């Protein structure tokens, strides 16, 4: 069972609990068989440089094999100041550290949710403290480890889950060399797996029929027109919402309301206003 | 002598806290903690259409997003001057009220309850302190774990009900300005209460029990972590459409006396905080987000929020204890049966016990029972077909607060709009009110004082020290954003 790491930079732990929402069969199997979740702050028993410490000796013992899971964009302003994840030997240890650290030794990184994969929020127009994205943050200091993007604002657990089941796949018929390259045959340009972001959301929309005939909801709660006047982004966004839908079926964002792109490069800002077209 | 100890991370709370604690004669007799991760969505938003501001606060936290889209519709609401529909304001107390079932039930079981529960030889249960201080029978333990496990699907129930209105959780798209977006129909109000029976069921035959029970094994853990003892609810959940009465009345509670609460009392200082000096002591409504991270003295992304001068907690036992509901039939025949107690109403309990370690603990699991009858509440209010929105238009200039109670305590948003964007907005959180630094005058935030006389008999495993913390469960993304 390789070890994981679950490291939080500037997250809001939305990741995590989207996680805690799945209903997918491998689940269980995943995190009591397939691997070890090693350090996550949010679940863990242990705490602190205990936990930073445990951490580390699992990483040295399996260097080259374990894989970091990341969650937040990492700030690289004054100094990595804006995260600080933790404290051992007296050093506090920040997010660019930590990535700095883990990321060379890793088989492969994900990034989890929109603020890993493409800076997000944290990076949006106003904010102040280089949060970048994980995949530029570690070409930017020269490591080379792999990393698949899972975006989403928060993503659907199905994205996450769906894409752990997918590298297993790989990585039993080809090796952990073999099946990494398998798995970037499946990612489109911006890095995530194409099983989950390949089809467009308009494309596919239920409503496609109202768009094209002009009928536009004038009000949220009219359900038989087309959200787009009402801002709907899924002509711009590349996700499954539209078959899946969201916790366990019961909704998703076009029928309530409107697709707002979270799990686009551009998030937030490319996709706002968001209730405007 | 005096041995400081640190804990960065502290594990099993949401988000980035480090805690310094120095120890003397086994107590603790300082403490200081710090927030260590910085966004700045106060900032963020400067310059957006203010729609917006009800789908970006909500990433300031996944586990509580409902309460800052709430707060922020509240304001916008205000701001806009628009009148959500009756049947709006229902539908959003039930997108809201399912998540504090949620919320709660996380917090127990899946934070909490490995302070007190031993899981199995797996990760991430082991490893862990050598002497953890794990006391409960081979087989409450093992109720411990399997209702751990059964939590994991009740918690995600709760949140199929959060996105039957909501559009999908974390981070629902239900809530707008001006109400809620999808009108309830027949078959999701069958969907929300066939749901809604199950996690009751859970709650009242498993959570509330295992509080008390697990409760009883501790009963040291009801001496301490009482800080001042002083406390803030700002009101919550309408009941009708005139904004008068309220299922969580506001007030504050402090030096044993209540009062009423006044949101122009509300300062928040930057001594000990990673701001800019002169932005120290604003009300929110003239509040001031400048970051400096290189502040001499500061220790803290959490600003520090006093009213009138004190520093008061927030969260259910604040709410509780402002309020002084009923206690629930559980809980009475339980205090009965393993503590020896005859009580009625909540402080029948006495502030000693009520703001103490274990006490917030069983704040929570009563005040989860409380929000079973206020669902239930709502949906024989609630009327299906009936229209949930209005459309109002972005107004030039306006301004608007929403007040509310997050699952962890009181949360207001503040907006002021100009040229039709965002001017300033301003966000004083729950956990800003917990886990926040001193202010100005030295005076130590609501968990920093709990810490004070927390025992640590054993510098090596030092576990009351997280365990104190997590009895207030923290959110730092909230307190800092
Ligand atoms: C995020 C932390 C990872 C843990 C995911 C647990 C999901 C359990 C599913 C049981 C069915
Ligand atoms: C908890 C989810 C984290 C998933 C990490 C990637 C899994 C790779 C599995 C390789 C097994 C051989
Ligand atoms: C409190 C500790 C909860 C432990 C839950 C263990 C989950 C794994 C179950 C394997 C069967
Ligand atoms: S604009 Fe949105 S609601 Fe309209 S057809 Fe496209 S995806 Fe569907
Ligand atoms: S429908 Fe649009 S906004 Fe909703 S989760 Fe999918 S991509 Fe994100
Ligand atoms: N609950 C919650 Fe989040 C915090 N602290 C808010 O407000
Ligand atoms: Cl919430
Ligand atoms: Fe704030
Ligand atoms: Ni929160």
């Amino acid at each position: 069972r390789p070890p994981v790491f679950w490291l939080q930079g500037q997250g809001c732990t939305g990741c995590s609990v989207t996680l805690l929402n799945s209903v997918h069969p491998s689940i269980a199997d995943v995190l009591l068989k397939v691997i070890s979740l090693e350090f996550h702050p949010t679940v863990m028993a242990w705490e602190g440089e205990h936990a930073i410490e445990h951490m580390r000796k699992v990483a040295e013992k399996f260097k080259g094999k374990f894989f970091l899971v990341i969650e937040g964009s990492v700030p690289v302003e004054a100094d990595g100041k804006y995260c600080i994840i933790g404290e051992a030997n007296h050093h506090e240890i920040s997010m660019v550290d930590a990535l700095k650290e883990f990321g060379p030794n890793a088989a492969a990184v994900l990034a989890v949710g929109t603020c890993a994969a493409y800076g997000g929020i944290p990076a949006a127009e106003g904010s102040e403290t280089g949060a970048t994205a994980v995949s530029k943050f570690l070409g930017d200091n020269g490591i080379k480890t792999p990393v698949v993007n899972i975006p989403g604002c928060p993503p659907h657990p199905d994205w996450i889950v769906g894409t752990v089941v997918l590298a297993l796949d790989a990585i039993k018929k080809n090796g952990l060399e073999g099946g990494l390259a398998e798995v970037v045959k499946v990612l489109d340009s911006d890095g995530r797996p194409t099983p989950f972001f390949g089809r467009n959301i308009h494309e596919n929309c239920p409503y496609l029929d109202k768009y094209d005939e002009g009928v536009m909801s004038a009000t949220f709660t009219d359900k038989v027109g087309c959200r787009y006047d009402l801002g709907c982004k899924g002509p711009m966004t590349m996700a499954d919402c539209f078959e899946r839908k969201w916790n366990g079926g019961v909704n998703w964002c076009v029928q309530n309301a409107v697709c707002i792109g979270c799990v686009e490069p551009d998030f937030p800002d490319g996709k706002s206003p968001f209730y405007q077209a | 002598g005096r041995t400081t100890i640190a804990i960065d991370p502290v594990t099993r709370i949401e988000g980035h806290l480090k805690a310094e604690v120095v120890v003397e004669n086994g107590k603790v007799v300082d403490a200081r903690l710090s927030g260590g991760m910085y966004r700045g969505f106060e900032t963020i938003l400067r310059g957006r259409d203010p729609r917006d501001a009800s789908q970006i606060v909500q990433r300031i936290c996944g586990v509580c997003p409902t309460a800052h889209s709430t707060a922020s519709v509240l304001a916008l609401d205000e701001a806009f001057g628009a009148k959500v529909p009756n049947n709006g304001r229902i539908t959003r107390n039930l997108i809201f009220g399912a998540n504090y079932l949620q919320s709660h039930i996380l917090h127990f079981y899946h934070l909490s309850a490995q302070d007190f529960v031993q899981g199995p030889d797996t990760a991430p249960f082991v490893p862990r302190f050598p002497k953890s201080d794990l006391r409960l029978s081979k087989e409450l333990n093992k109720a411990g774990v399997d209702q751990y496990i059964e939590a994991l699907e009740v918690r995600r129930i709760c949140h199929e009900m959060v996105a039957l209105f909501g559009g999908r959780m974390p981070h629902v798209q239900g809530q707008v300005v001006g109400g809620a977006t999808e009108i309830p129909t027949k078959e999701k109000l069958v969907e929300y209460a066939a749901r809604f029976k199950k996690v009751r069921d859970f709650v009242e035959q498993k959570y509330v029990p295992v509080v008390y029970t697990i409760g009883s094994k501790y009963k040291d853990m009801f001496k301490v972590g009482q800080g001042f003892k002083a406390a803030l609810c700002v009101g919550a959940f309408p009941l009708d459409n005139s904004g008068k009465k309220h299922l969580f009345m506001p007030g504050v509670y402090a030096k044993g006396k209540d009062m009423p609460f006044d949101p122009s009392k509300i300062k928040e200082y930057v001594k000990y905080s990673w701001f800019a000096e002169e932005t120290t002591g604003l009300n929110y409504k003239e509040g001031k987000t400048i970051p400096a991270p290189d502040k001499a003295g500061a220790y803290s992304f959490v600003k520090a929020p006093r009213y009138d001068g004190l520093s008061l907690e927030v969260g259910p036992l604040a709410r509780m204890w402002v309020n002084n509901p009923e206690l629930s039939p559980v809980g009475k025949k339980l205090l009965k049966d393993l503590f020896g107690i005859s009580a009625k109403k909540f402080r029948d309990l006495g502030e000693e016990a009520a703001f103490s370690l274990m006490g917030r603990h069983v704040a929570r699991a009563e005040e989860t029972y409380y929000m079973l009858g206020a669902i239930e509440g709502w949906l024989k209010e609630i009327k299906a077909g009936e229209d949930t929105v209005v459309m109002p238009a972005v107004p030039a200039s306006a301004e608007g607060t929403g007040f509310t109670e997050a699952p962890r305590g009181s949360l207001l948003h503040y907006v002021k709009v100009k040229d039709s964007k965002i001017d300033n907005y301003q966000i004083v959180s729950a956990s800003l009110w917990n886990c926040n630094p001193r202010d100005d005058m030295g005076q130590r935030g609501a968990v920093e004082e709990a810490l004070i006389g927390i025992p640590v008999d054993d510098i090596q495993n030092p576990v009351n020290v997280a365990r104190l913390i997590r009895a207030f469960d923290p959110x730092l993304g909230c307190a800092v954003h």
